[PDB]
């Protein structure tokens, strides 16, 4: 897959991280992009997504996370991190709707690990 | 892709070959069992199984480049396309349609949802031109196929991609919907012309949903409310019943039971 995650790591509660979603050969501006979370033992959950004219967040992360476009990438700024935010984070081009449901095409890459 | 495929090529396209194509598209969009006041209705989305939801139009051109568009049988409109090992879909309007679209091109690893929907107002903005300034014809369709093809390898910028969608949607979906628009394309092909659509074509495209509703809610064909359209010179006129539309509109979106 072409969309690659970076920026994961270890922080303390209250802490901060910025994840990046990018492709080496093209801009992600043209695409709807979502950030999804998967904690061990479950399945991927919508965190935040962007499309033309709309941004949506999971209730869990409202007012704490921010998704945005810059540099032909899509970033997830994670603030006031809680231990409940610990997971592997994945980005993908997927539809963007209220509540960030995952409507999956099924192709994912390595993701990036976040530990609070 | 086990969805039905209809093929068309711009290499040596004729009035006849384009006619054969649009008729084939119509025949795969609907059985034609359901007709109201002489006009065929597309299948009701309610009761439509997912393995009958889409048809595929494979387009080829003089350069032997091929792309495959997917059309939704409930409204005859383009939802996305495949070129090689990539596929791309307009952002759908709701979750049910988005889920349906995951059944398209399932052997493709690289599937993408565009940030934008496929409505003309947005496609025009992205294209950098309105429909009235985008030429239609065999030349434009040839160019649109190559543009769609090279988008996955970085050779096509977004404005050219959006323009190319506007060309394909009108020459395929709108032509299937309207014999009038089919005829407008037949004239361009016949005289080896490329030219933009005039207000008579633009307002039919814009009003297709409203016309479907008016015809199906009519009293024996007489409209409860007039539908407004424009003539070729842009003057507005009103349609008050289905009889004047029988040579004009070929397919309707399902609105209610007969
Ligand atoms: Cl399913
Ligand atoms: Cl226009
Ligand atoms: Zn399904």
């Amino acid at each position: 897959v072409q969309l690659v995650e970076s920026g994961g790591g270890l922080v303390q509660p209250g802490g901060s991280l910025r994840l990046s979603c990018a492709a080496s050969g093209f801009t992600l501006d043209d695409y709807a992009i979502g950030w999804f979370r998967q904690v061990p033992g479950k399945e991927r959950e919508g965190v935040a997504c962007v499309k033309d004219g709309s941004t949506y967040y999971a209730d869990s992360v409202k007012g704490r996370f921010t998704i945005s476009r810059d540099n032909g990438a899509v970033y997830l700024q994670m603030n006031s991190l809680k231990p409940e935010d610990t997971a592997v984070y994945y980005c993908a081009s997927r539809p963007c709707f209220l509540g960030v449901p995952l409507i999956d095409f099924g192709s994912w890459g390595q993701g990036t690990q976040v530990t609070v | 892709k086990q969805y039905p495929i209809i093929n068309f090529t711009t290499a040596g396209a004729t009035v006849q070959s384009y006619t054969n194509f649009i008729r084939a598209v119509r025949g795969r969009l609907t059985t034609g069992a359901d007709v109201r006041h002489e006009i065929p209705v597309l299948p009701n989305r309610v009761g439509l199984p997912i393995n009958q939801r889409f048809i595929l139009v494979e387009l080829s051109n003089h350069a032997e480049l091929s792309v495959t568009l997917a059309l939704d049988v409930t409204n005859a409109y383009v939802v996305g396309y495949r070129a090689g090992n990539s596929a791309y879909f307009f952002h759908p309007d709701n979750q049910e349609d988005a889920e349906a679209i995951t059944h398209l091109f399932t052997d493709v690893q690289n599937r993408y949802t565009f940030a934008f929907g496929g409505n003309y107002d947005r496609l025009e903005q992205l294209a950098g031109n309105l429909r009235e300034n985008i030429e239609l014809g065999n030349g434009p369709l040839e160019e649109a196929i190559s543009a769609l093809y090279y988008y996955s390898t970085g050779g096509t910028q977004l404005p050219t991609l959006a323009r190319s969608f506007i060309i394909c949607i009108q020459m395929i979906s709108e032509a299937a919907r309207f014999q009038y628009i089919e005829g407008e394309m037949r004239t361009r092909i016949r005289y080896n012309r490329r030219s933009a659509p005039d207000p008579s074509v633009i307002t039919l495209e814009n009003s297709w949903g409203r016309l479907s509703t008016a015809i199906q809610e009519s009293n024996q064909g007489a409209f409860a409310s007039p539908i407004q359209l424009q003539r070729r010179n842009g003057s507005k006129f009103s349609v008050y019943d289905v009889s004047i539309l029988i040579p004009i509109i070929a397919l309707m979106v399902y609105r209610c039971a007969p």
